[PDB]
């Protein structure tokens, strides 16, 4: 059934599991016409599939050409998403078929169910938890590679850089998850956190700065405190 | 007008034939059911009233063989059996009807119910649902499992509902999940209607047979197997104008016929506020959502 805080170690254990957030599939601008009216325009979008014990990403970029002369786009994305995702399964080795698909919105439940009829054995399940995926597009180099796209592309990328190294799978989602909840409650704050010491890079094959163990701890707490600083705003408390 | 003969009554039980019902007392001298109209199938249904659990009944069409009941102490229950002896029963019936301890079957003329609650109903489809080929009638009781409800356990006692599954590769063409899954119109036309049943006719029969076994039994795989071909129905674009026109009729009259006090357990909220307001077919059932609104305008 449903993931939550009392399964939330099934996460990192040997079952391959993949989550996927269709959350920034359909993307769109909405603008006035010049006769008054209100109309869209999309822009690229991407589906977040990870691998939450190898940190393993398929960001699959949704062009905005799979749009064109189609109706019900929100509805479309959720098949379309479910479509991607059955193909990405179809596409790898048995042994590196997952054996559960965690989606983030319930919604994501039939669609999903119904493309993989061919994998009775896979499960597909809902979630409990309130994951940050939607902040993916926060990250500079993925908001890179989904907005430079001019065809359907699927771009492979750890989320984790090298951080499994010298931490475990939870520890890595623990700080993956607080630093998206950072970057989704203020943006601005958690890119000048994280770009503040000019010292500290980001490698060219890696998403995130090379922090130490030590400044990650100071990261980690500067990203706590902007979180309670927001919420201490949003509800007046 | 046929007529089914009882050997006896040894047991206080409430006797069902077709929508209409009698209660006999224990050692009461009831010897059957006469005036039967030929030309329709009937049930006659069971309740004991020391055991009001397991309302059971048979199924049968007079035109088929002569037919009675005669009570089993060994098993309990009031039991159908054919007469192969044609002289032998018209001599049994004869001296019944002459000392009248026959109850008639109390059909009012201008009253055409129990055919426009089996139309389409044919004793040949039932014994294909209840398989139990050494007899021409047809047990069903409130206990039977579904075919469906046994894969998700005794196979010989099932009810053989044609199986309806929307998240399933038979509702389903590769390729075409999201069109197929939003629009079932392929899943009713090609896999049901075209494939298993071959026509309307045979798909409303087994309709009316599920909801007729959900009311009379309380059979609740039944009721699930009524519900599930209504939807398949209202959930498609593409319907024959006749077959919409049909059902309307159809189930104008099961809604009609429903006790007002069992709505609760025998009509599924989430399908009929589906079919009646949100589906394809929204629009094209007027005169039972005229009744559904008046009925059960709180299940609505």
């Amino acid at each position: 059934g449903a993931m939550n805080s009392s399964n939330y170690a099934e996460l990192f254990n040997n079952d391959i599991k993949l989550f996927v957030d269709d959350t920034n599939v359909y993307r769109v601008t909405v603008h006035k016409t010049f006769e008054g009216n209100v109309a869209t325009k999309a822009i690229n979008g991407c589906i977040f599939t990870l691998n939450p014990k190898t940190g393993h990403l398929f960001l699959k970029i949704i062009h905005t050409s799979v749009w064109a002369g189609q109706k019900r786009l929100s509805q479309l994305a959720k098949w379309k998403t479910a479509e991607e995702v059955s193909a990405l399964v179809r596409s790898l080795p048995k042994e590196e078929q997952p054996k559960q698909i965690i989606v983030t919105r319930k919604a994501m439940l039939d669609p999903l169910e119904v493309h993989m009829l061919d994998f009775p054995n896979i499960a597909i399940r809902p979630t409990e938890l309130r994951l940050p995926f939607s902040a993916a597009m926060s990250i500079d180099k993925l908001s890179d590679v989904v907005m430079k796209a001019t065809e359907p592309q699927m771009v492979l990328f750890n989320i984790y850089d090298d951080w499994l190294d010298r931490i475990s799978s939870y520890t890595a989602f623990s700080r993956l998850t607080l630093l998206l909840r950072a970057l989704k409650t203020n943006e601005e704050s958690a890119k000048m956190i994280l770009l503040s010491d000019p010292t500290i890079t980001i490698k060219s094959y890696h998403l995130w700065p090379s922090f130490t163990d030590e400044q990650w701890i100071t990261i980690e707490s500067q990203m706590r405190d902007l979180i309670l600083t927001e919420y201490g705003r949003k509800y007046n408390v | 007008m046929n007529t089914v003969p009882f050997t006896s009554a040894p047991i206080e039980v409430t006797i069902g034939i077709d929508q209409y019902s009698f209660n006999v007392k224990e050692n009461q001298p009831f010897h059957g059911i006469k005036d039967i109209p030929i030309g329709h199938v009937h049930v006659i249904h069971f309740q004991h009233a020391d055991n009001s659990s397991m309302r059971y009944g048979y199924w049968f069409d007079c035109r088929m063989g002569n037919f009675y009941i005669q009570y089993d102490p060994k098993d309990g229950l009031y039991k159908m059996m054919e007469e192969r002896d044609g002289a032998k029963f018209e001599n049994i019936v004869h001296n019944f009807k002459e000392r009248q301890m026959m109850v008639s079957y109390p059909k009012i003329d201008e009253d055409d119910t129990w055919y426009n609650l089996t139309e389409f109903v044919q004793m040949d489809k039932i014994r294909k649902i209840v398989r139990k080929d050494e007899n021409q009638f047809s047990y069903v009781d409130s206990s039977m499992t579904t075919v469906q409800e046994n894969e998700l356990s005794d196979p010989a006692h099932s009810l053989n509902y044609t199986v309806i599954n929307f998240k399933s590769r038979e509702a389903i063409r590769p390729g075409h999940e999201m069109e197929d899954f939003l629009d079932k119109s392929y899943y009713l036309n090609t896999v049901m209607l075209q494939g298993i049943f071959k026509n309307s006719s045979n798909y409303f029969g087994e309709l009316q047979f599920a909801f007729l076994n959900a009311m009379f039994f309380g059979n609740y795989g039944s009721s699930l197997q009524w519900h599930a071909m209504i939807e398949l129905i209202c959930s498609s674009a593409t319907v024959p104008k006749h077959m919409l026109d049909k059902l309307d009729e159809i189930l104008y009259y099961q809604i009609k016929t429903l006790p007002e006090q069992y709505s609760d357990i025998l009509l599924n909220e989430r399908v009929w506020n589906i079919c009646l307001y949100s589906s394809f077919q929204k629009n094209s059932l007027h005169n039972t959502e005229k009744i559904m609104e008046n009925k059960y305008p709180e299940l609505l």
